[PDB]
Parts: structure tokens; C-alpha cells; sequence
């Protein structure tokens, strides 16, 4: 009997129409937009937030936004590759393997931008260090790895101890002083 | 923006060796704006036949939040005059002739272009020596290929090299005399002239209406080389102006020798956030637009012209609604 | 174009968002690169051997318990790959879902910088690390033994004997494997540590809650919708009401913002202690006590978490206390200067089969009585208190 | 003021020694450790015992007991330092 | 009096007559304008 159906945040989830049809209602939803961009060598990719890329269109006619235009995108101009992260636009998987890297994209990735005209940034993942593996032998006799060259190397750190002290004359800087306002 | 074309300075103040975020009327980046060109008048070996003109004069603009126009873009260089493809002549600077109105009206043969009593009109005179600005109510004349006369077809405004310029005197009315013959001009109000100086040197002019009264700028009275546009006039114009108007120019060359006319752009302007760099002589040598792309919105977030590389959030895109959808209890319908 | 005159507010507000972010991220390599072992022994099936811990080993890439504790916790994941277009159906909404409504509100979640399998690896070479630590103090070295040989020499040093431990070694392995299987039933709303990783989950929750719950909230206008106010009303009250809202959107988001700064900073210093925990606890055992865990600690296992790491401390509990009389030290009676003295032990009466005033040696950590020998005494300086035996002296004091 | 037996407490490696010097708002703590390089994987053993007395046994302190096929006897039994990989005689000093 | 001295002021603002030892920050002199400046364009008047 009634028509409109509130959530508890009083906003409207559901309609009963005239046609005897209950419709859902959905409020129209964004696309999330992120850049990555290298100082270095001026390059610029467009990571869009979670979509998988059926939605986002090089014109993006159907998602009006308040920036006036996109990236060029120009040159190569590579179509969308969707990643873990969400579709990306000016990555190409590039399949490499970095121990660490300036920009991370997210859950393992990386984007790494062509040395200089520079190319267009390549998708990468990183690699886990793997460490020294050492079998366990089944005989009493046990496996030991031990190193015949050792290095010396310093590891520097700061600990703040204090903080700079300031004392404001209160009076002064509320009233610039002017009897008036005293 | 980032050779600052266009840009005009604050008025209010000066700031020097600074970046900071300024709001003022701007025109957008990579606008390429509207082009118009001015061509000599077909002639015949002595005598020109007729003037040579494009239907700018037809076509009307709203006048907005005012405009920026690019002069003598092109000077010293090869280039094709318009009335002759195959004829080719130097490039040479050539000033723009502009009529403003509060209100449009049809001509007395219905053509568009014709515009109401309040008026304001600039046209360059003397070889582009002198500018002058004056409301001079205009009243369409009878006459052949007149206005108000049979065999209309547009009004422009005419000079002869051969005779109104020549370096040992410029004739400064005659141009004005060639708008004459077109529109009489009855109730004048202000009339203002303002010298310019001779050169191929490209330079900026820009035209702004404000409560206090129509405002003009020009680059050549403070950053001639710059292109930095500083306010040099102000017209007592207190109408606001909703329709602007390019009056067409044909130069009655002798055929055999002619120049090719820099073509001029004119760029709308609008109410925009723009981060700008201040050298110590205090010019803007470089600007930028945050609206144009998210990573100029980027610099103006962070108030500087480089920024550190990472992954930045920036505007996400909205989704537009395909349709609208109305359901409301039925009218009722009246029963005959 | 109201928004337009604040300006730097909006910027402000995504610029220590951002910086926050990236704080988190330099955590998370900081923590994990001192969690990563230089030398480890790979996980085989059957590690451990007669100690049953297959609920640490990797299913073939998480561990049985990561993924119990992972399934217990309730917890609303973000699609993070096509988690828009999931949201894009959504159905009939679930409790208000968050991620759904971050689209709407434009708030985001970002994905965390290590994968799952990732995060895996660390823990699964740091599992691997633990047996073979090496009891010479190997810091540099490593040593590949079997896990059991790791248990009887950490139980060695908490004063067990090593012929208690051979004779018991079956009974050991049987009372190490029942403490692991009641892991497996631990995580419920009593355990206190299942408690604190749904209300870390619980407080991230929040704070994107208050973000939805503001943009219902509407200050001094007929509507919260920006469009609502404008239809209804004539263009200069609009400008008012407008305003109105903005104040207090913006006001809201510096209170998320500072918020968001309290807890990074919580978080930093949290995840110190727990970098201090792995080395002290999980890479070797801990003579401190109740640091790592309660009783004589001898063994940590290390498993990822939603929001943080969750360490698993195996301990040493005492029972069925008995009290017998001891002696600090025993001399010879002919020669006095000769004494010993007992190490990671104490000296006791024997009057079980044995003559009275009989004396025997007990490791500290468990009560069995053995002959006392050169190698469990230690000679001493002659003292008052020390007891003088003429007959029957032990091996050592023999002259 | 003194070495440290926990690792990564004061730096990564082995810690030996640190200085401190003064910085604007606090204390600059530079850490020298001791880092290995080049390991290699020799048979060790637990213990070594007589065959003619089982009671009499010896443990190495602070080392491995390490196999030495390398200019000495098949089957010979060498003592090193744990940091360090050097083949040297087994003595009373380094064994328990 | 809080207005005659320094030392008031700091009693009256522990609105206690007795105030711990230590260096306590207060009101500090500001330069008195030692004389007008004045610039004006050269005519320009108003008509009236």
C-alpha cells in the first residue's frame, strides 16, 4: 500500500508502480579515477579505480566529469589492459619481475616507466626475495650453511628527542595591538 | 598556458618572483578560437571593382564574459592573399575592427548583422596608426549597396595604400569616412583614439565589460614582447553588452601589388582557477589551466609546476542519465 | 562554484589522505623486509615429523589456520577487480555495504601493497627459519636440523634434563600436538585475541560508516541532496543552503582526516612492537618472561591477519608441585676448600631406595632424581651454608 | 654503550658497535654490523663420541663440528666458528 | 593591579598572589609610528 520502501537512513531503496511491478532503486553510481605519474620522465598512465573496463570508453561520452578532457593517450596509444587493480589505460604487461620499485599499483604491481622519447609506462609484478634454502638430511648427519666472506655495512637512524618550543604572546596576536580591540 | 598566451594580468597588483593560484577571466587551453581574415578588394590593373569580404559581418556573437584576440600572428613570413590563390605576398600584421550591441535587429532586407541604437564600434584607421572607440548611434543609409538601400549586401570599411598611406602622412579619417557611407551616425556619446605604434612585432588586445565601465587591454603599452595583456583604456559604457559583431576590411590595393593580411583569433573568456608563475621583473612567462587535464589539477593542488611522481586519486567521472521518468496519478480526462 | 572560492580545503583534505597512505605502505615494506629470513629450510609435507603442525603448512597458498582465522572474521571484502561492476547489479543491499556506497559518495579504498599470496610467502620462509635457527649462536649461519631436534634443545634450556626428554620424547611430541589442535577450535567471541582482530576490523568499518552516515545528515537545509534544494528553491537562498551543507561536509571531512592521522600513527608504532615480537619470540626463544607469551616460552609460530599479524606462543606450565629439601652446595669433610655446586639444577634428598641423606641432582625445570656428576657441577669457593658430607660423596668430590 | 645479542633492535646484521651524534630535534644513532657473504654448505655434526667410552663425549661452543676432506684424513672432524667458515684442529678450549 | 607591571599581570592570569619561580613570556613593546606618509595622484579631482 505504500508505494515508496525507505532504508534506515531514510533513503529510498524501493517503488511500487502503477504497473504492479516492485522495482529496486539504485543511485546511479561513479567511476573512480586515479593517476600514476613519473616526474622523471614525464609519463602519464590512468588507472580506473575497480571497473572492468566494459564500462570505461576511450571517449568516456557515457561518464561526464568536472576535468575538461582525459589524457592524450597518443603515439602507441595501446587499448585497455584490465589488471588486478582495476583497468588501467598506458600500461602494456610488459611480464617482468622487479625486487622493488618507485610506484606501486596495488597487490603486487608496479608501473614502470621507459628509460628516454620515452614509451609508454609497463605493467610489472614484484618478485619475493627468495632465500638461501638448505635441505634437511634424513641421516644424523645435518646440513650447515655458513659463510666463507663476511662485509661491513652501518645502518644510520634518527630518534626525534624534542620538539621546537614556542611561546605566543596571546594579547599581541589577536589584537595587533590595538587598544580597541584589548 | 604554458607559453601564457592570452593571459591577463591582475590589475589590481603586481607580484614578483612567486607561484601562486590567481581566479580571473581566462580563455581555455589548447582553444584554437575563432579565425577571421581581412582581404584586399578585387580590382583591375587601376581601378578596384568591389570589395572583397567574408559574412562576418552577417554572423552575430554573444558577447559572454568578453574575449582575447591573437594580432599579427603570422608577419614576415611567405603566405597566399585570400582574393588570389595563386598571387602570394608577405604576411603583414592587420588590426581587427569590432562593433558591440546591447540589442539585434534585422536589416531593412531581413539580413542579419544589423544591430540596435546602442552601439559600440572600434576600427583601426591610418594604416592601423590610431584606434578609436565611440557609442555613435548608427542609422542605416539609402543608397546603392547601402543598408537601408536596394542591392544590400554587407557594410564594411575600406583604405586605399596608394593614397590614405604613406609615410609622410597617414589619412586618419579614412576609414572612419568608409563606416560613414555605410551608417550615418547621429546621437554620438564618448568618442576616445588611442595612438599605436608601427611594427610586425605580434601583440595581444582584450575586451572586458565591468560595473565601473567597459574595460580594455592591450600588450604593446606595458609587455609589448611579453604579450602580457595590461588595461590601457576604460569606455563609459554602462549597457550591458550581450551581442559583439567582426566588421570586415578590404584594402584597395592596385592588382599588381598586394599584401597578404595576418589573419586574427579571437578566444572567449571564462571565470577559471589558474596557477601562475611570477619572474622577478614580475611578467607571467608561464600559466596553468587545473580544468584542462587531472594532472594540471594536480600542479594547482600542490601550488607548484613540478610534482613528485606517485599514484594520485584525482575527479572521478559521474555517470549521465540516460532519460527521465515521470509517474503520477492520471489527469482525468473532460468528457464530451 | 561555491566550492570554487574555498579552494586549498578540498586539496588539503586529499593531501594528507594521501601522505597518510603512503606512510602505511613504507610501514609495510619496512616491516616485512625485517620478517624475511636470509637462510630458510623449504616446507616439505610431514614438516615437522613427530610434532603435528600441518595446520601451519601451505595448502598447495595460505596456511589451514590463516585461512580458518580469515573465515571466522566478519569481514566485507572490496572487489578490488571488478568491484564496481559487482556493485554495478549489487541486488537488494546487505547492511548498508560500504563498498557499494563508496562509489555514490566518492570515498575509495585502496588496495593494500602485498598480495595475499605474498604476504603468504613471508610467513611460510619465515616457518621454515624457526627449525634451523641453530642453537650455536647461528645469527649468521644457518643450521638444517629437524624440528624436533630444535624442541628437545629449547627444552634442554629451560632446565628439562636430556634423559627426561629421551625417555619422554613420544609423551613431548603427544602433549605439543593436542596444545596445536586446540588452535584450531581457539578462534570464538571468549579468545581474546579473536576479539581484537574483529574490532580492528570493526573500528575501519567505522570510520567509512560516519563518512555515509554525514551525507544523509543534512545542516540547516530542507534537503541533503545538492539538487533537492536547488528545484525547490529560488536561486539567492539556494546560494545560503548550499553553503550550509558544504560547512559541514567539509567539517566532516577534517574530523575523518585527523582521525585517519591518530590511527596511522597507532598503527606505526604497533607495528614496531610487533617486528620487536618475530625476533624475539618467533626467530628465538625468549628467557624474558610473559613478553611473548604466559609461562616458560619455548616456541612462537607467526600467521598473517586482516589488519595486522597474529603470533601464536607455545609455553611451558608447571604442575602437580611437590616440595623437597635442598641443599645451596655439598663439600667434601676431609678436604673443605673441595665443593660443587649445581647447574640449571638443585641439589635434593634421596630417600627413595637409597640410604637417608643421599644426594641426587633435579633439572629445575622438571622433578627426576639422577646421580650427581662432573657434569651437571660446577666446583665452587667453600661456603658456611654449603652441607659437608664424610661418607658416600658423589663422584666429583671424590679426591 | 654495549653490544647487543638482539637482532635488528639496534641494526640489521650482527650488531658490534654504534655511535651517536647530536641532530637538530634529536639523536643521529649510526650502527656498525657484521654481514655474511658467500655461504656454503658443509655436513656437520651434533656431537662426537668415543667408540671405546659412549659416556665420553664432546659438544662444540659457539661452532660447528665440521667434516674435512681438504688436505687431511678421510672422515676427519674439524671445529668453526660459527660467523666465520675456517677449518681448524678440534681442542679442549673449544669443546664442551 | 594587573596594568601596572609584568609581575601583576602573571598574578592576576594564576589569579594567585603567589606565582612559582621561573621565566614566563609577556606583553612585548611595540615601535611607536614616528611620523605620516601621505601619496596622492597629482590632480585628478572629482567634478563637482
Amino acid at each position: 500500500q505504500q508505494r515508496f520502501v525507505y532504508d534506515a537512513y531514510q533513503n529510498l531503496v524501493g517503488y511500487y508502480s502503477d504497473d504492479g511491478n516492485y522495482y529496486c532503486l539504485r543511485a546511479c553510481v561513479s567511476v573512480p579515477v586515479s593517476v600514476i605519474y613519473d616526474k622523471e620522465t614525464k609519463t602519464h598512465a590512468t588507472l580506473f579505480g575497480s571497473v572492468a573496463c566494459e564500462h570505461i570508453s576511450s571517449t568516456m561520452s557515457q561518464y561526464s566529469r568536472s576535468t575538461r578532457s582525459m589524457l592524450k593517450r597518443r603515439d602507441s596509444t595501446y587499448g585497455p589492459l584490465q589488471t588486478p587493480v582495476g583497468c588501467v589505460l598506458g600500461l602494456v604487461n610488459s611480464s617482468l619481475f622487479v625486487e622493488d620499485c618507485k610506484l606501486p599499483l596495488g597487490q603486487s604491481l608496479c608501473a614502470l616507466p621507459d628509460t628516454p622519447v620515452p614509451g609508454e609506462m609497463r605493467l610489472a609484478s614484484i618478485a619475493f626475495n627468495h632465500p638461501i634454502q638448505v635441505d634437511q638430511l634424513n641421516s644424523s648427519y645435518f646440513k650447515l650453511s655458513i659463510p666463507t666472506n663476511f662485509s661491513f655495512g652501518v645502518t644510520q637512524e634518527y630518534i626525534q628527542t624534542t620538539i621546537q618550543k614556542v611561546t605566543v604572546d596571546c594579547k599581541q596576536y589577536v589584537c595587533n595591538g590595538f587598544q580597541k580591540c584589548e | 598556458v604554458s607559453k601564457a598566451d592570452g593571459i591577463i594580468y591582475p590589475q589590481g597588483r603586481t607580484y614578483s618572483n612567486i607561484t601562486i593560484t590567481y581566479q580571473g577571466l581566462f580563455p581555455y587551453q589548447g582553444d584554437h578560437g575563432d579565425m577571421y581574415v581581412y582581404s584586399a578588394g578585387h580590382a583591375t590593373g587601376t581601378t578596384p571593382q568591389k570589395l572583397f569580404v567574408a559574412n562576418y559581418s552577417q554572423d552575430v556573437k554573444q558577447f559572454a564574459n568578453g574575449f582575447v584576440v591573437r594580432i599579427g600572428a603570422a608577419a614576415n613570413s611567405t603566405g597566399t592573399v585570400i582574393i588570389s590563390p595563386s598571387t602570394s605576398a608577405t604576411i603583414r600584421k592587420i588590426y581587427p575592427a569590432f562593433m558591440l550591441g546591447s540589442s539585434v535587429g534585422n536589416f531593412s532586407d531581413g539580413k542579419m548583422g544589423r544591430f540596435f541604437n546602442h552601439t559600440l564600434v572600434l576600427l583601426p584607421d591610418g594604416c592601423g596608426t590610431l584606434l578609436r572607440a565611440f557609442y555613435c548611434i548608427l542609422e542605416p543609409r539609402s543608397g546603392n549597396h547601402c543598408p537601408a538601400g536596394n542591392s544590400y549586401t554587407s557594410f564594411a570599411t575600406y583604405h586605399t595604400p596608394a593614397t590614405d598611406c604613406s609615410d609622410g602622412n597617414y589619412n586618419r579619417n579614412a576609414s572612419l569616412n568608409s563606416f560613414k557611407e555605410y551608417f550615418n551616425l547621429r546621437n554620438c556619446t564618448f568618442m576616445y583614439t588611442y595612438n599605436i605604434t608601427e611594427d610586425e612585432i605580434l601583440e595581444w588586445f582584450g575586451i572586458t565589460q565591468t560595473a565601473q565601465g567597459v574595460h580594455l587591454f592591450s600588450s604593446r603599452y606595458v609587455d609589448l614582447y611579453g604579450g602580457n595583456m595590461f588595461q590601457f583604456a576604460t569606455l563609459p559604457v554602462y549597457d550591458t553588452i550581450k551581442y559583439y559583431s567582426i566588421i570586415p576590411h578590404s584594402i584597395r590595393s592596385i592588382q599588381s601589388d598586394r599584401k597578404a593580411w595576418a589573419a586574427f583569433y579571437v578566444y572567449k573568456l571564462q571565470p577559471l582557477t589558474f596557477l601562475l608563475d611570477f619572474s622577478v621583473d614580475g611578467y607571467i612567462r608561464r600559466a596553468i589551466d587545473c580544468g584542462f587535464n587531472d594532472l594540471s589539477q594536480l600542479h594547482c593542488s600542490y601550488e607548484s609546476f613540478d610534482v613528485e611522481s606517485g599514484v594520485y586519486s584525482v575527479s572521478s567521472f559521474e555517470a549521465k542519465p540516460s532519460g527521465s521518468v515521470v509517474e503520477q496519478a492520471e489527469g482525468v480526462e473532460c468528457d464530451f | 562554484q561555491l566550492l570554487r572560492e574555498y579552494g586549498q580545503f578540498c586539496s588539503k583534505i586529499n593531501q594528507a589522505l594521501h601522505g597518510a597512505n603512503l606512510r602505511q605502505d613504507d610501514s609495510v615494506r619496512n616491516l616485512f623486509a625485517s620478517v624475511k629470513s636470509s637462510q630458510s629450510s623449504p616446507i616439505i609435507p610431514g614438516f615437522g615429523g613427530d610434532f603435528n603442525l600441518t595446520l601451519l603448512e601451505p595448502v598447495s597458498a595460505r596456511s589451514a589456520i590463516e585461512d580458518l582465522l580469515f573465515d571466522k572474521v566478519t569481514i566485507a571484502d572490496p572487489g578490488y577487480m571488478q568491484g564496481y561492476d559487482d556493485c554495478m547489479q549489487q541486488g537488494p543491499a546487505s547492511a548498508r555495504d560500504l563498498i557499494c556506497a563508496q562509489y555514490v559518495a566518492g570515498y575509495k579504498v585502496l588496495p593494500p601493497l602485498m598480495d595475499v599470496n605474498m604476504e603468504a610467502a613471508y610467513t611460510s620462509s619465515l616457518l621454515g627459519s624457526i627449525a634451523g635457527v641453530g642453537w650455536t649462536a647461528g645469527l649468521s649461519s644457518f643450521a638444517a636440523i629437524p624440528f624436533a631436534q630444535s624442541i628437545f634443545y629449547r627444552l634442554n634450556g629451560v632446565g628439562i634434563t636430556q634423559q627426561v626428554l629421551s625417555e619422554n620424547q613420544k609423551l613431548i611430541a603427544n602433549k605439543f600436538n593436542q596444545a596445536l589442535g586446540a588452535m584450531q577450535t581457539g578462534f570464538t567471541t571468549t579468545n581474546e585475541a579473536f576479539q581484537k582482530v574483529q574490532d580492528a576490523v570493526n573500528n575501519n568499518a567505522q570510520a567509512l560508516s560516519k563518512l555515509a552516515s554525514e551525507l544523509s545528515n543534512t545542516f540547516g537545509a530542507i534537503s541533503a541532496s545538492i539538487g533537492d534544494i536547488i528545484q525547490r528553491l529560488d536561486p539567492p537562498e539556494q546560494d545560503a543552503q548550499i553553503d550550509r551543507l558544504i560547512n559541514g561536509r567539509l567539517t566532516t571531512l577534517n574530523a575523518f582526516v585527523a582521525q585517519q592521522l591518530v590511527r596511522s600513527e597507532s598503527a606505526a608504532l604497533s607495528a614496531q612492537l610487533a617486528k620487536d615480537k618475530v625476533n624475539e619470540c618467533v626467530k628465538a626463544q625468549s628467557k624474558r618472561s610473559g613478553f611473548c607469551g604466559q609461562g616458560t616460552h619455548i616456541v612462537s609460530f607467526v600467521v598473517n591477519a586482516p589488519n595486522g599479524l597474529y603470533f601464536m606462543h607455545v609455553g611451558y606450565y608447571p604442575s602437580n608441585h611437590i616440595e623437597v629439601v635442598s641443599a645451596y652446595g655439598l663439600c667434601d669433610a676431609a678436604n673443605p676448600t673441595n665443593c660443587i655446586a649445581p647447574v640449571n639444577g638443585y641439589f635434593i634428598k634421596t630417600n627413595n631406595t637409597r640410604i637417608v641423606d643421599e644426594w641426587s641432582y633435579t633439572g629445575s625445570s622438571f622433578y627426576a632424581p639422577e646421580p650427581i656428576t662432573s657434569l651437571n657441577t660446577k666446583y665452587v669457593a667453600p661456603q658456611v651454608t654449603y652441607q659437608n658430607i664424610s661418607t658416600n660423596l658423589p663422584p666429583p668430590l671424590l679426591g
